[PDB]
């Protein structure tokens, strides 16, 4: 007979698996400065390795289960850290699970064709040429989540065969007969147009580079429509033009191709002179008229929107820019013109 | 065209003239 | 509409087009095609895909899973029943959960087949998932138990594997002479040395791995098995999911002057598609999408999965 | 009752975009060809333009992607069977 | 429990393999050799020696053409995701999940046993056996499963399915598969034609 | 909306190498009937556990959905239910913090068998502002919007 | 005076959350071929009962939380059992709380 | 898990083990799925004049 | 509109687990007395 | 302004394209960042210097 209660042990359940919430999703993906080398333990040299990011020992005392309590804030260690290399990211959690769950996977795709003129082009009767260059670099073909070399981490593809498929409308032959003629005159010619409809240049900023001053040389700036800028990253851009990089050691996400930019935030300002002495837009137009001031870090006279610190004129900019909105009232702007790559839709303003 | 469009009723179900081209851009 | 829409003859839906030509870089390859349209046909070149076949080797640092596929409620720092040699005395950690009738020189008895002993066979049994089903501490007087050997080299118990090398799912090294090598070690009390041995723990060798965890903490960076290896403990590897791009991105070259594809008729030979490398056809693609279709949705034939961080991860 | 003395931090994260500067006149879209993309056909010079951008300090090697946006158009004629002829087109920066 | 004839919650529409329809006993439906296989409606292929599947999993082209035109009239100027209001709760693209997976190859794995449930010891002494009772056992090393990643990944085989549910396998009796309104353009070529036809 | 809780397999926790209550036998080496001691190759202390290790079981979607409802629904209820604590000093004002936190509820009155399989909110619960709670995403989007 | 490190003792819990999971929801789903009968427990003859289709006890090693790893994979044994004979079926869930408890 | 098969009162059935029974959600069906003989030509339900 | 009167029957469980000691473990036995020899 | 670096003994600048009627000249004078504040900005909190 037990005399008295019963023998127990408490356990926190909730503060345990927030614990390992924070742990596995945030402190394993911080910067490497903040890692160190485990003890008794052989580690591989090269800091592009599954076998470095593995084994790079985190401790759980930087991201634990009372960081920020109460506060809706991204670490700044976590900041320039790459959101979409996470084993969280759903689509590629969905792209790796298509395939199976095992590393000798048979594949078996179909890859939609891009290039503007030719992605909806109608084409008439007649016989065609179509020769494709595609790639074959496992840094290229393929996306792993922690963004490691494949080429050293034995990760191979090999392309068996390839078949063209082209589906036909089965249009009756007199009504086809009647559109082929139509579309070709020189009047009914197919007129497309790209999408991004950018000429894009890549600037380099070196290492704890604060001021990047680009320039471009002389120019006739007519039908020009404007700037759409962002920071990326040398390691994770690939050098394009050139048909096989082999100084790139990344698989993770390519910003530059999918449109999964996150370096938004460190902008400060931008200032912009057409012809070194007419500063744009000049006019008197902003509240700093001569500077796009994207942020204020320090700000005594109180221009910040949002409660962050993005500035009133940027914030005005980007709404104008996207949505129309800032002359009759800042308000949310409806659903179908919010899409996912727009500025609203990503805006989160912290403190 | 009235033998190409689909017949709801009696009359032609077209679609509108100025719905031929597009116009989209990256913001434009 | 009856007539002057659909035909009413002999034609295709889709066609199979076979390379004319293929030829191969080391890191790129080249598909020259046929893409004929016959006569009033009208070909809508969203319609037009390249099937792609091949075999993808994901390497050997592709984990799709957080955690362990092997005794994943076991304990990190707990120890496989191992042996070590201290100072040359070897130390035996294990655990017999068998729970049995007769102990003799052969093993232990199972049961009995009419009056005939029946012992347990040495390949498999007794299994490490069958021990006793009761709460309480009842007397057990014949247990036995399966132990690794001291040549196998110790492991936690999480993320512990070893292939089976027989149809019943026992696990241990064979030997060519094609016999197991499994070695029964009798152990009675200390205090008792007649003789009845209590435990009897079937040593082995097996293939033991670490397939998708590994060691977060090493207190010996010597080799063989020893009393400080027991305090090791298991840490599982870090999730790794590697996959084709979403929409397929890194397939085709585009903007790359060396590498430009051609749309061409096959008299004239002018290709019509003028590639400039300043151009991204690959964000112009990926930004078309969304503003004009939900791109939330997962469409696989086009591998359109967007890739997505979780918004309670970015943003704490 | 014990709280410290505390200093308040304020930042914003906006992922997954660009930072659109549209080149028109009030900063709207009114149309694709803007009030000052046709204000610099009429005046017919040329203009150098000189960007001058201050970002926060990283301790890797960036890049600074800025996409000129210009009018990239293609115009597709087929006159015969097996003929293609394509017109291409984009302005400001031609090529 | 649920039924499917009335409630709609159709759940077998991965068990077809092919179907072939004639008209007349000798006039195979929709003949014109519209299809790849133009003499039935292969739903799904386990073979797959010519290279005709979608979706990264085992049903057809032919297929998926006809069910992205029965529902959506999309196929013939490119397959993309149909917008929210075309794509209902019973519909085709709001359910069709297509999967894939490795398994063992044993016949090219050379080191492979069927262990059957009975011997598989994964979470040995921390789980009972064959039972949601109490644990019993020793914390052992695991035989199940084989290890499909690593350096010691299996030879592994791939199987592909989809699983499509809610919906039924719409094939219209129309000349481009497409709904170009509900008395389609074949059943007005049977209209007043006094002509009985067997269908297979 | 009371769905009871899915804990049809018992869930269980372990000592730190998976056993504790080992104890200390001898190894022994059979006569060439008979057995004698073999401590020339196998010492004499050799830590073996007879039987299934120690362990403690735990229901842990019961105490996930336990904790849930006192932290959301019983400390929110009306001040008629709850009772003042034993040998602890409370504030006289009602409409206090002070008071509202140590006026100590009793788990039982909402706990993980309240109204099971039935979707029903609360009588004592109904007349209570239910945006006056820490789960209102909007004070709680406002709240962290100044800060922590 | 206590000397050294405390008495501890280890769970892993996303594990059992996770092993809870596909037990309640799969394991216990699956078709009675795979199902054994339970010892020394009574049982219906009739296989439409709710008393046999309670007490047909099945083997978490079927559907435990290893299966199929990184997969996503609805279960091949699973595929010709009915998903609306679920009691995550969340408009009979819905519908049997509108009537009451 | 019953460890003897006696009904009376022993040692042994301290070990035995309590499983929840299967949930089971007994309803109308939606949309009143059954209750209505629609298409039971036996059971034709009438809408006719007086 | 239908007024009736429905009996679910003894089979009828519309929660998971149990109502009645769900914390306790499935093996802790009640305070008991048997008989034995 | 044109920034110079430390010990830099070469400065290159370029004006890159301009109509320069009406140009009058040039008149040039080094100085110091450190003396020199960045105007146009409203207050410099790295501007030490009095």
């Amino acid at each position: 007979i037990r005399v008295g209660n019963n023998f127990a042990m408490e356990i926190n359940l909730n503060a345990n698996l927030w614990r390992n919430f924070l742990y596995s999703n945030i402190a394993l993906y911080l910067p490497d400065k903040l890692k160190y080398s485990p003890s008794n333990v052989k580690i591989s040299d090269n800091p592009n390795t599954y076998d470095y990011m593995n084994k790079r020992v985190v401790a759980p005392g930087l991201v634990d289960c009372y960081i920020n309590l109460g506060a809706r804030w991204s670490l700044d260690y976590m900041d320039n850290v790459n959101p979409f290399n996470h084993h969280r990211n759903a689509g590629l959690r969905y792209r790796s699970m298509l395939l199976g769950n095992g590393r000798y996977v048979p594949f078996h795709i179909q890859v939609p064709q891009k290039f503007f003129a030719i992605k909806n082009l109608l084409l008439l009767p007649g016989s065609y040429t179509y020769e494709w260059n595609f790639r074959k670099d496992v840094n290229m073909v393929l996306q792993s989540s922690l963004g490691n070399d494949l080429r050293v981490d034995g990760a191979s593809i090999k392309f068996d065969s390839i078949c063209l498929y082209a589906t036909f409308f089965p249009m009756a032959h007199n009504t086809a007969s009647t559109l082929e003629a139509m579309l070709r005159n020189d009047t009914n010619d197919q007129s497309f147009n790209d999408y991004l409809s950018a000429a894009n240049m890549l600037y380099p900023i070196p290492a704890n580079a604060t001021n990047v001053p680009i320039s471009i040389p002389s120019r006739n700036w007519a039908a020009f429509r404007g700037w759409a800028f962002t920071r990326l990253k040398t390691k994770e851009t690939p050098s394009l033009g050139s048909g096989y990089d082999p100084y790139y050691t990344y698989s993770g996400s390519i910003p530059y191709l999918d449109g999964t930019f996150y370096l938004n935030h460190t902008f400060k300002k931008v200032a912009i002179t057409f012809d070194s002495s007419v500063s744009w837009p000049g006019n008197d137009r902003l509240l700093t008229p001569n500077e796009f001031e994207i942020k204020r870090s320090v700000d005594g006279e109180g221009y910040n929107v949002a409660q962050c610190n993005m500035t009133k004129d940027w914030f005005l900019v980007q709404m104008l820019a996207n949505y129309n909105i800032g002359y009759q009232g800042f308000y949310i702007p409806e659903s179908y013109k919010d899409r996912m790559y727009s500025f609203f839709r990503n805006f989160q303003p912290m403190s | 065209f009235a033998s190409l469009a689909p017949r709801h009723g009696s009359r032609p179900f077209m679609g509108n003239w100025q719905d031929i081209g597009t116009s989209n851009m990256s913001g434009g | 509409p009856t007539h002057d829409v659909t035909t009413d003859r002999s034609q295709r839906l889709t066609l199979r087009f076979i390379p004319v030509d293929r030829e191969d870089t080391a890191y790129s390859y080249k598909a020259r095609f046929t893409l004929a349209v016959g006569d009033n046909r009208v070909l809508d070149m969203a319609s037009t895909y390249f099937d792609i076949r091949g075999v993808l080797d994901r390497g050997p640092t592709f984990k799709p899973y957080s955690g362990t596929a092997y005794n994943a409620l076991a304990p990190k720092g707990a120890p496989n029943p191992c042996e070590w040699d201290e100072a040359q005395k070897t130390h035996v950690f294990g655990q017999a959960p068998y729970s049995g009738i007769n102990i003799t020189k052969e093993g232990i008895q199972i049961g009995v087949e009419g009056q005939t002993p029946k012992y347990a066979d040495k390949t498999f049994q007794p299994e490490p998932q069958i021990g006793e089903s009761q709460w309480y501490e009842t007397e057990i007087n014949h247990a036995a138990g399966r132990v690794l050997k001291k040549t196998t080299p110790m492991k936690p118990c999480y993320g512990s594997y070893a292939k089976p090398t027989n149809e019943n799912g026992g696990q241990g090294i064979l030997v060519k002479q094609l016999e197991s090598q499994v070695e029964m070690q009798f152990f009675s009390t200390t205090e008792a040395t007649n003789l009845t041995p209590k435990v009897v723990l079937y040593s082995e060798d097996v293939d033991i791995e670490t397939p998708d965890t590994h060691i977060s903490y090493m207190p010996t960076i010597k080799e063989g098995n020893s009393r400080e290896l027991m305090g090791q403990q298991s840490m599982p590897n870090r999730p790794n999911y590697i996959a084709f791009r979403d929409n397929f991105i890194g397939l085709m070259y585009y903007n790359s002057t060396g590498n430009m594809g051609v749309l061409a008729g096959q008299a004239s030979q002018l290709n019509a598609v003028v590639d400039l490398q300043d151009r991204n056809t690959e964000l112009s693609y990926q930004l078309l999408l969304d503003s004009i279709g939900d791109r939330t949705r997962y469409f696989s034939m086009w591998n359109q999965a967007v890739d997505s961080y979780d918004p309670d991860v970015r943003i704490i | 009752k014990t709280a410290v003395d505390s200093i308040t931090q304020k930042k914003f994260l906006c992922d997954r975009t660009l930072w659109r500067i549209p080149f028109s006149s009030n900063f709207m879209s009114m149309g694709a060809l803007t009030d000052l993309g046709q204000n610099l056909l009429y005046a017919n010079s040329a203009h150098a333009l000189d960007m001058t951008f201050e970002v926060d300090p990283m301790d890797e090697p960036t890049l600074l992607y800025v996409l000129f946006e210009v009018f990239d158009v293609v115009r597709v004629h087929r006159p015969h069977r097996g003929v293609i002829e394509t017109v291409y087109l984009r302005t400001p920066f031609s090529a | 429990g649920s039924i499917p004839y009335l409630d709609g919650t159709f759940y077998l529409n991965h068990t077809f393999k092919k179907v072939a329809i004639t008209f007349d006993s000798s006039v195979s439906w929709p003949g014109n050799d519209r299809l790849l296989t133009p003499n039935e409606f292969e739903i799904k292929r386990s073979v797959d020696g010519e290279g005709y599947n979608v979706a990264q999993c085992n049903m057809t082209k032919d297929w998926f053409l006809v069910q992205m035109l029965a529902n959506y009239n999309i196929g013939y100027q490119g397959f993309y995701i149909p917008e929210s209001y075309k794509d209902r709760m019973y519909s085709f693209f709001r359910n069709f999940q297509p999967m894939s997976r490795q398994v063992v190859d044993d016949t090219k794995y050379k080191d492979y046993q069927q262990v059957g449930i009975l011997h598989q010891h994964n979470n040995s002494g921390f789980v009972g056996y064959l039972a949601p009772t109490m644990r019993e056992g020793q914390a052992y090393p695991a035989n199940f499963p084989y290890p499909l990643i690593g350096k010691t990944a299996v030879d592994s085989i791939t199987q592909k399915k989809f699983l499509c549910d809610r919906t039924l396998w719409r094939i219209p009796f129309s000349s481009n598969f497409m709904s170009m309104g509900a008395l389609t353009d074949l059943g007005q070529n049977l209209l007043y034609a006094n002509s009985a036809h067997a269908l297979d | 909306e009371n769905h009871g809780t899915e804990d049809e397999l018992p869930n269980y926790c372990f000592p730190l190498g998976g056993v504790i209550n080992t104890e200390t036998l001898t190894k022994v080496k059979p006569k060439t009937n008979g057995w004698e001691k073999d401590a020339t190759e196998f010492s004499d202390k050799n830590e073996i556990r007879v039987g299934n290790n120690f362990a403690m079981e735990i229901n842990l979607n019961a105490n996930l959905w336990r904790n849930f409802l006192y932290s959301n629904i019983a400390l929110y209820l009306p001040d008629k239910l709850k009772y003042s604590p034993s040998n602890v000093k409370i504030s006289d004002n009602p409409n206090t913090y002070d008071y509202m936190n140590k006026r100590v509820v009793a788990p039982g009155l909402v706990d993980c068998y309240i109204n099971l399989g039935a979707r029903w909110s609360l009588d004592y619960m109904d007349n209570v502002n239910p945006f006056n709670h820490h789960r209102n995403a909007g004070l709680r989007y406002r709240s962290m919007l100044l800060g922590n």
